[PDB]
This record gives structure tokens, C-alpha cells and sequence, in this order.
């Protein structure tokens, strides 16, 4: 069950439905995309990510050096 | 009247006919967001929408709380049909009231301290979380009031700050946040992440509508955050209570949910995309995450969340008059002829100023002043100036003034290479503006008038007949 | 839902809370005009105001009958909270319906023929006349449907009617166009010119009388088109066999233009919001009054816009412009030409190719009405409701690069009623392209708009039904 | 009113009216035939057709510049050769909507184009004296053919044809918008798409093929309308029952677009005056050639305007624009949209009220063609002949105050074939109001024009008759 945004298999279940067995929420460990088992999300090509886009993503704000 | 929390405001809304109860159970997506969009689409008298049952969840959701001028009027304790101009004058009258220091309340007497979660923190067992827009990166908390301060100096709330920032749920006990968008936390965060220390914040959900109002206000007021809320309550202090884990952080006593946590140092993860007030999606960026160390909430809390999309939605009402009142005060300091400023359109990119024209051409001078204020300089792209008797919030009145007092050959000025804002997607070059000034005012000497007309001044007794017809209208 | 007369519309207005009854005796001035202005100043959901008692008068007055989008919606038989855009689509849908010939009813079947005043004619014993604006030259009948005329030559328009005497009124004869040749011949031969002045009407009759151009049907046939195929009842005038009036009009004034008489008429307010001048205008003698029992003087207040008169000129200006543009540009979605008889126009359209938004504006600026009238033309995208000015202002602030999206064209046709024109009667047009660029126009930064969530349309109906209960 | 049944009857009239030159001595294919076409166009006025009796290494003859003057254009319409361009415009507008004039289908035996048939060893060079039109052309080109493709859905247009083999040619498939629907299905099924390429035609046939929009009739009916009610003769093609060709065509090449075949075609000149780019385009296999005895290759030179191609696009672009303007604007007198497929337009109109001329230009700039094509729009008064560029210059120099009569509107639709567009494909429109002010526009100094002396029209007729008798 791949992540709809970046296509990674590195997906884990975030939570179960607090009431009943209605749904679950999954989350991608690579790009942090999350979705419920209810919805069938189609991610627009403009909003899809690959390792290239993630590695070249803008880091806001820059992490200062230690010490 | 004054509201101690959101529930008091919600019942006032329902009593005035500004709240709908969706009795049946709904799905998280796309029901709640589509209802928020639907309520926004009603145009006028748009109510808040209250969901009692959401599938898989145990608690409630309310949306479009601020999403109409009726709800906005009731927020300030006014009659719900109060015109936007009159709401603007009431906000301007209350803006500078001081002092009204907040009332600090014992921990037990604070309703936000009723239930405590300190282990196995799961936001989903508290908040019915859902996807606001189709292409959002995750489920978002979109109407939180986020509290920061300085640890060493409590500053007696001189350094404590409250603003609204979008909160992306990353896990059961983790959320994303836009750290650079949190001014007053920049150097506090650089120091924290340089020596690898957490930075504590408090995230309050479900508040007194004036608290969300001040939180949606970033500049323009000189009082302390909670003191400004008191100033907007016509001089009635609000109740605050110390956070459980952090001494320097104070939350409102009546919040439905309080999320106490800290920014995790040296951590950047993909946040977004999410909607922004220009009606489009932000980009996905590597932003900061917050660990949630404790949750304190009222019994059966209500997830007060906001839908935003193509304007107008609720977000526009959170930025309408709190943008316009500061600009009006800056213009008025040097131009007492200014009657009102309507800067409600895309965070003041569109501005309509009503003014008395001192002498010929004075209306463009008023625009020059706006285009030289801290906010109007880079933001304000389209500036319309109308006469003193024209309500600049009545766009039908502004249209009339445009069609009868604007000679586009001379009343319209196009000025290139001025400061701009990148969030205006039509800027070319990006971040630069070509300004447009429109002088929809009647010529006064020494400007020649091509055809002087006598306007149809309202008949005597008009104001009294307004109050008369109004009292007859509520008695139907 | 259709209405036989004004009374059927008024009772529907009261059912929807869109009518206020003033049960107490008021003074003719300034009370009635101030209530018309106050009703307009309520901004939204503005009601009609009905005065049961006016000092010195026998009968009643109603004002602001058309003075809100709620009232406009009920006039079309729609739910009162129907948006303006949907009212525009409803009007456009009915506009061309043909044939709906009117029903000529016998005289004793027409309620307007209930009472007859053939001698000692006194307008004041029928209409509670008053001064509308303080600088008016006299008391005015401001919402009358005036009939002139075979049936193809019959015309109905609304014209201001200044009361000059108990049986004499002023009229702007040149403002009536189908009478110019007939009037020159009548005054050259020193003959009267018969006209019929109707007061208190089916709201769609007044709407058609407020429409001077844009329809191909006959006057009363067009009313049948506005009623979604329901014919309206008409009846022959008492004195003039070629003049037909609505059967259920509250008051019918049968008279004639007095030949070769010019007297001081005005001043009086006009829709741009200012006083017109006093001119030597034609007078009309009233030869017969024909009225229902307990007649209702339906009159209009006008002043600084918006007032009721803006509603009588809003969508009936916009629909013909939309049809003219739609014939060659099917991408056009809606035309909002409601501002000062269409001097300000907002067009929503799909953009076929780069720059197409200005081509749409060029089309409007070359229509018979848009060419001299339309000075400010804003073009917005297909998803923007051009009747929602908040949405239009959003489009302005995010889709207008004033360095290229704003075009200023000098020495174009204008209208003298625009007081800012210099030279008078000439326009400098302003086109504003508040649309999103499409190829091959380069985009400085293309964004993805927050498309509304699935199920939004169904949730609008559900929320409305929930507010009903 | 002369109606022509083929190219020969028209070439005869041209020669009789002094509008055709015979080159009796042998010429080289290049650069003689092209240079002669360019030289004929360069003559400026009364430019004639040029007929080459002998070309080196070829058996048959070539004619060029057939449509290349207003005299030749007038004789095409059956009018006296010195009929003014304005009057030729008014005649086309009169005949444009004539309906119905259904074509007359003749039997194969009676169609001169069926005189000789070649089905095996097809060699285009044994029929057409093929030559290079311009120095950088990709090869030798058929530049004036009428291509028939398919009765209401039969279409005739002109498309450039690059000769690739003795029996193979290249064609601009996407330029034939009407074949795309069947073309995609054909290529996906590997199916030939039959076409017919006719060369050397009655001049009104080529005019209709050079007209891609603006008439409601079907192709051959429209020719009949342009012939004032005389039907034109057509004949069924030899191999394809649904394709009909003119009965009098000099040569008919029946064949098919080859599916799934894309080869480099071009460069070739285009009417803006420059070479096109060399693209991979569709190829056509010629399956049968039917031609008259002693066929005459009617080809066309194109270069820096004006050349013959400008006359094939001049008045058939103007007439539809005139009709669209006239519907709502009866004051419009004539539309001259002859310059670079209507990128430059001159309109003469009566000015109904102050500023009306700019409204007329707005209407043109919102027509389906004028909106993306027309960049420079000049409006003149009703008494100014918009086709007489001297009179237009007079209106410009005496009625244009550039501070107010000249409007420049950015970010409007444009066409990429205008190379000066920046951004490419977008236009900055220019409206020039060369009309006299009428109220309520103020006139800085009103003048009394020198209206023509009474009898001028009668004296025009008298002087022309007097000249002929000399
Ligand atoms: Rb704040
Ligand atoms: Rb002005
Ligand atoms: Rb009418
Ligand atoms: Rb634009
Ligand atoms: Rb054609
Ligand atoms: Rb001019
Ligand atoms: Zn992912």
C-alpha cells in the first residue's frame, strides 16, 4: 500500500478510529503524507514528490550549527 | 455582551439563528469541509455549522464560527445586522483602550484544566481531525491560537505573544508548524536549536471569538495580547490560567483544548501543502515539528476548526477589520479628513478609503499616504478613494462612485516598480508591484468640474426611520 | 409562481417577511420618502414598506416593492434567498419565450375598471401624493407604467410624472421614443395624443416597462415570457380603443398630451443619483381615472444608489448584453451590468486562449448599449461569480497586473448622464483583465486554486433546508 | 460576366486583355521560373501571368502569377480588368451568399481531366515541370494545388506539396483540419486516407480552395455562387467514389496519406514573407494520375509581399469580416483586411456619434478572425476608399490626433506567425481613429471638405468610354 504522494512503501498506520472500527489513518515515513482509509486520494502531479524534490526542498528556517 | 468561552458564543449564535446543527452522523471527508465551503457560499447571514456526530470520533466539530458579518457583529456584542462600517467604527473605538490587564485564575477554576492527558497522547481521541482541502498534505488544525513567550523573563506578558498558525497533524502526538512565520521566536529558536534545546509553546483550540481575533492580529495594537482582548471587550478583562508544564506560558481559562508541547530542535520535515488566504495551495516545505507533551481539555470538548478556500471564506473575516483599523489610524494621524478605510481584500491588497477632499487632488495624496505605511507600501496594490458620504464597505456604493466620478483619463494612476508582496501571484517581477490608484472622488477647487451636479441628499428623518423600520422588522 | 396584480405580490412579500406595515398615520413628507431611503439603507433583505394611513388622504401607499434581491427573487416566483447569479440565469432562460400572447378580458372582468371618475377629476382623492426628494419641483408619480400606441406598435415604458394640477401632469415626451413622429404630427395639427398611465402593477409588468430594449416580443407578450409562459390579462382602455392596460392595475389614468404646451417640469432625481434640471416639458391632461376599490399607490423612492430603481434596471440590462456576447463567444458565463445602467460591467468567462479576456471586453464595448454606456469593464474567470463583489475584488487583487491587465482607451463613445465625462458625452474606457493567464500568455507564477470540496453543492441545499427548520 | 470552365479559358482571356506574357524560348527550371514570378510580382501594377512554353528537360509548360494582380483578379470575377479593388470587393460581397448553386456532375468521358491516365510507373516529373521556388526550399514544390478530401463534408483547400519521390509527396496534414478525425482512426488502424490533388484549375476554384472559412455553402456550391448562379462541373475520381474533382483540372493526382509515416518536410515560404521551419510531416502516395493532353503546370511563387499569394487571401478575408461587422453596424461601408491575412485592417464607416469609429474597431477586434489576427486597425470615414492607400494616408495626416486618436492595448490575443509578437502569440493592438469628429466630440477646427463636382460619376463613365475609343 504505497503513499499516494511519493509512492513509497515506507508507510505505517498512525491511529485507529477512537470509536468503533470505522477507519484507520496511515502516514508516509518518507514524505509525511497521511490519509484515512475512507478517502481515495488522487494527488495532483504538481503536488507529488520524489527523492529529488524532497532532497531539494526548501528547509524553513535553516538549522543553525551546533554549539 | 462578553463571552467567557466559545460555548457562550455558540449558544448566542444559535439563539440569533446563526448556527446549524447537523443532527446526523457525517463522514470526516469530504463532509465537514464541504459544509464549511457550503456555509461560506450562502453569501449573507452565513451561519456556523455544528456537527454532533462524526464517524469514528467521540466529540464535536464546529466551523464557520466567524464566517459572516452577522457572526462578526455578535462577536463584538452588537446587534447581528450591524453594518460593516458601523462594526468598523466600534472596533476603532475599542482599539486603544488601556489598561485592561487579564485576570489570572486558579488552576482548578479554569475549565480548560478539567481533563488531563499526560501519557499515550492521542490527538484523535480529542479532536475529530479531517482533511480541509483535497490536496492538503494531512489533517490540519486551522484555527488554533498559539502562545509563545520568553522563558527567562516572563516579562509580565510583555514578551508573551499569541498568533494563528496552521497546524499539520504529523502523528498522534506530533504536529508541524511554520517557525519563521512565528515572529518573536526567530532568535529564541536559533539559540534553542544551536544548543539542542526544546522551545515550549501552547496550542489552544476552541476559544472566545475575541481571542481568535487578536491571535489573527499580528500588528497594529500596542497592548499585551490578552490585554488587547480585554480592550476589544470594551474594558472587561479576560480570564487566563498558567499552563501546566510551563510557567511563562498562559492560556485562556475557557479553551476547549490546550496542547502543551515544544518545538523539537534541529528537526525539519515535509509540511504542506495547505491553503492560504489568496485562495491557493502553499508549497510543500521542510518545516518544524512540535512534540505535544500534555493535553488539557474541557469535558466533551468542541473542535473549533476553520475552512478556507476561494474567498470569501471564514478566514477573510478573521483578517478584515483588524487590518483596516490600524491603517485608518495611521492615515488619520496626519489626515483627519479620512472617514474610513476598507482594507478587507486579500490582506489589504485591495483598499478603499473614504475621505473628505481638502483641496483639489487631495484624494491621491491620501492614497500616497496609504502607499507609504508599513503595511500599505508592500501590500496595497489597488487603492480606491471615495468621498466622505460614500460607505467604502458598501461595494454597491463604491461601484456607483466608480461609474460617476472616475474619468479613467485622469482619475487612474499606474505606477511601476513599487514594493510588492510575493503572495500576489500576478506580480511580475515577483515581489514587485505596479500600483493602481483610482480617484473616485468629486472634484473640488481648484480642479475643474466638467458638470457640477447636486446629489440626492437623503430626506430628513432617514436615520430615525432606519431605527423605526428595524424595530418593526424584528417584530414579525 | 405568477401574480395577477400588485396585491398578490404584496401578500407573498408579507408571507416572506419582505413587507413592513406602518399602521400609524404618517405625514406625506418627509416620512414616506425617508422610509423609502431607510428601507434601501438596510443593505440586505430590504423590505417593501406599506403605509396604511397618510395624513389627509383616504388610501394607502407602498414603496420599495422591488427594492431587494429577496423581493426581486419573489417577483420571479423563486425562493427569496436565491442568489443574484441564479436570478440572472432564470431571467435569461425565460427571456426569449414566444409566443405568450396576452389574454384580452371583457371590461367587467378587469378589477381596474371597478370605479370610474369621469368628471371633477382630482388625483389627490385617489393617490396619496407626496414630495419624494426635497428639491423636487412638485409631487411625482415615479413608478408608473405608461402605455402608448395595431398591437405591434403598442409600447410600455416607465417615465417620471410630475403632478401639475388636480388633473394635469408633466411627462418627458422625448424620453418616449415611439411617440416622436406621432407627437410632431399631433402638435402640428393641434390634436391631442392619447396615453394611459397605470399605477400599482404586477411586478413583472413594471419590470418590462423598465426595460426599454433587449426583447423581441410585444410588451405584454414579454410579460408572459417573464411569467414562464403564463399570459397576462389585459383590457381595453375606456376612452381609447387602441390602448390596452393591465386588467388588475390599481389605478389607470386615461388622458392625452396637450398639443403645443410646454411648462416647467422638474427638478427630479435620476438614477445616477443627482437632480436633473428644470426644463420646459410636455403636459398631459387626465380625461378619465379608472381604479380598483381602495387603490394602492405603488410609488418609488430614488436617491444615492443603491435604491429601488437600481433593482428595476439591474438584470434586465445584463441579460440582453449576455445574449449578444454569447452568440459568438460561448465561453462567456455571465454578464453583470447592474451598475448605473451598465456604466460598470463585470463579465465572467472562460478564457479560450491568451488575451481572450480583452476580446470579450471588446465585444461588450461594441454592443449597442455597451458601446456608449460601459466605461469600466472587468473580466473575471469562469468560476468567479461576477455578481459577488467580494469574489470580484479577490480576482482584482490576485489576477490584475496593472502594468498590463488594465487598458485605458481615450475618445470612445460615452453618455452625457455620466457627469465625470470630459469632454461631456465622450468616454475614456477602462478594461481590467482580472483573469488567470492561459497559453500563450506567460504566467509569472502559476498556482493551484483551492477547488471546493466534493459534495459542496449538495451541502448547500442541506444547510438551507436545515435553516428552514 | 465571364465564367470559366477550366484554366485554359481563363488564360485565353488574360492573354486577350494583355495580362499574360508568353516566354517562347527555353528556360532553366531554376532560377528562371521563380525569378520570373518574382519579377512579374515586382512590376507593381497590371502584373501579368507568365507562361513558359519550354523548360529544359521537360515536355510540358508552366504558368505562374495567374492571380497576381488586381487586373487578373477582376478578370477572375468576370469583370473588366480595371475594376477598382473596392468594386471587386462589393461584387464578391454580393455573390458571396448566393444559394443554392449545386454542382453539375458530368460523366467521366466528358471530363477533360480524364483525357490521359497513368496507373503504372507513376513519375510526377513526366507530367509536371517541377522546380525550386526559393533557394532554401526543402525540395521542389506544388504550391497552388486544390486538395480534395472527404457531400457536405467534402472539403477543398490549398496546402503546400513537397515532391519527395517520382510518386510520393509531402503534405501538411494538420493544416487540413477536416481530415484529423479520420486521420487518427486511420493511422491507429494503419489505413490509407484517400485524397485528390488537382493542379491547374478554373481561377474561382483556386479562390475557394484558398478560402478556409467564411462561406456557408459547400465547396463546389460556393464556386457556383461566385459564378453568379452558373453551376461548376465536377467529376468523380477514378479510384475513390466519395472524392469529386473539377472536370477541367489540368492534372489530378489521386492517392492517399500513408499511415504512420512522418518525414522531414520543408522549409518552404509562407505568406508572412519568411521560410517555415522544417518539420516531420505526413507523406502522400500517388496511386493514379489523370491529366488533360498537354497539361499546364499552374504553380505559384511566394516571397516578400506582395506576391500572388496575397491576392489569393485578400478579398476572401475581407468579405466575411465585413458581413460580421455589418450585422450590428449598418454604418460600416467596407472592410479592407488584405494585409498579411488581416493583421492590418482598414475600415470605412459612417460615424454614428462621437467616438463611434473606436467602437467599430472594437467590433472587428472581437470577431473570430480579427480577435487573434488583427493588430493594426485603421478606421476612416464613409467617403474614404479603404482600399485606396493614398486616401487612407490623407485621412491619417488630417484626422488623426495621435494623442487621442491612437489607442494601444496590451495583452490581447495574437498569432505566432507574426514574428514581432512579444510574448510570442500575444498582441499589443493598435487602433487608429482616422475619422472626422462628430458630436459630442469637440472639433478643434471644423473644415468644409471639397465635395466632388456634380456629374463626377457620369464623367467617370464618359472618360473611360472616350479612352477605349482611342
Ligand atoms: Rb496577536
Ligand atoms: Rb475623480
Ligand atoms: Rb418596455
Ligand atoms: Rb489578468
Ligand atoms: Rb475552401
Ligand atoms: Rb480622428
Ligand atoms: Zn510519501
Amino acid at each position: 500500500m504505497k503513499c499516494h504522494r511519493c509512492g513509497s512503501d515506507n508507510v505505517r498506520k498512525m491511529v485507529d478510529s477512537p470509536v468503533g472500527d470505522a477507519w484507520e489513518v496511515y502516514v508516509c515515513e518518507k514524505c509525511c503524507y497521511s490519509w484515512r482509509s475512507t478517502e481515495n486520494p488522487v494527488v495532483m502531479e504538481k503536488f507529488k514528490l520524489d527523492d529529488n524534490k524532497i532532497a531539494n526542498m526548501g528547509v524553513i528556517p535553516p538549522i543553525p550549527p551546533l554549539k | 455582551k462578553v463571552y467567557k468561552d466559545l460555548r457562550e458564543f455558540l449558544e448566542v449564535l444559535e439563539q440569533e439563528g446563526q448556527l446549524i446543527r447537523v443532527k446526523e452522523e457525517v463522514n470526516p471527508e469530504p463532509d465537514i469541509a464541504a459544509a464549511g465551503r457550503a456555509a461560506a457560499n450562502l453569501g449573507k447571514n452565513q451561519p456556523a455549522v455544528f456537527f454532533e456526530k462524526i464517524k469514528g470520533y467521540k466529540y464535536s466539530v464546529v466551523t464557520n464560527v466567524h464566517g459572516s458579518w452577522q457572526n462578526h457583529a455578535l462577536m463584538l456584542g452588537l446587534d447581528k445586522n450591524t453594518s460593516t462600517k458601523d462594526q468598523f467604527y466600534e472596533l476603532n473605538r475599542r482599539w486603544d483602550k488601556f489598561p485592561v490587564p487579564p485576570n489570572v485564575v486558579k488552576r482548578e477554576a479554569a475549565p480548560c484544566k478539567e481533563n488531563v492527558i499526560d501519557k499515550d497522547i492521542n490527538l484523535f481521541e480529542i479532536l475529530p481531525l479531517y482533511r480541509i482541502n483535497e490536496q492538503d498534505g494531512g489533517f490540519y488544525i486551522s484555527k488554533a491560537s498559539v502562545v509563545t513567550a520568553d522563558p527567562e523573563y516572563p516579562d509580565d506578558f510583555n514578551k508573551l505573544n499569541v498568533g494563528t498558525y496552521r497546524i499539520q497533524v504529523k502523528d498522534r502526538d506530533r504536529v508541524g508548524i511554520q517557525a519563521l512565520a512565528m515572529h518573536d521566536i526567530a532568535v529564541q529558536l536559533e539559540k534553542a536549536e544551536a544548543e539542542n534545546k526544546p522551545l515550549p509553546i501552547a496550542i489552544t483550540i476552541g476559544n472566545n471569538p475575541l481571542v481568535t481575533f487578536m491571535a489573527s492580529t499580528p500588528v497594529g495594537y500596542n497592548q499585551n495580547e490578552y490585554e488587547f482582548v480585554g480592550a476589544l471587550q470594551d474594558g472587561v478583562p479576560m480570564d487566563i490560567v498558567k499552563s501546566d508544564l510551563y510557567d511563562h506560558l498562559y492560556v485562556p481559562a475557557g479553551s476547549e483544548v490546550v496542547l502543551e508541547g515544544h518545538i523539537i530542535p534541529r528537526v525539519r520535515t515535509v509540511e504542506g501543502p495547505f491553503g492560504e488566504f489568496p485562495g491557493s495551495y502553499s508549497g510543500a516545505r521542510l518545516q518544524c515539528e512540535v512534540k505535544i507533551d500534555r493535553i488539557t481539555h474541557r469535558t466533551n470538548p468542541i473542535f473549533e476548526n476553520l475552512y478556507l478556500g476561494i474567498p470569501w471564506t471564514e478566514i477573510d473575516y478573521l483578517m478584515a477589520l483588524n487590518t483596516s483599523v490600524p491603517l485608518y489610524k495611521q492615515l488619520k494621524e496626519t489626515m483627519p479628513e479620512v472617514v474610513a478605510v476598507n482594507a478587507m481584500y486579500t490582506h489589504g491588497i485591495g483598499v478603499i478609503i473614504s475621505t473628505k477632499v481638502r483641496y483639489g487632488g487631495y484624494a491621491k495624496g491620501v492614497a500616497f499616504r496609504l502607499l507609504s505605511t508599513p503595511h500599505g507600501m508592500p501590500y496595497s496594490k489597488i487603492v480606491i478613494v471615495v468621498d466622505e458620504f460614500v460607505d467604502p464597505f458598501n461595494l454597491e456604493q463604491v461601484m456607483w462612485a466608480l461609474t460617476t466620478r472616475v474619468h479613467p483619463g485622469k482619475d487612474v494612476s499606474i505606477i511601476e516598480n513599487c514594493p510588492g508582496m510575493p503572495l500576489d501571484p500576478s506580480t511580475n517581477p515577483p515581489g514587485m508591484h505596479t500600483k493602481m490608484i483610482i480617484d473616485a472622488t468629486t472634484p473640488v477647487p481648484p480642479e475643474p468640474n466638467p458638470r457640477e451636479t447636486q446629489l440626492l441628499d437623503p430626506p430628513d428623518g432617514t436615520e430615525e426611520w432606519e431605527e423605526k423600520l428595524k424595530e418593526l422588522l424584528k417584530n414579525q
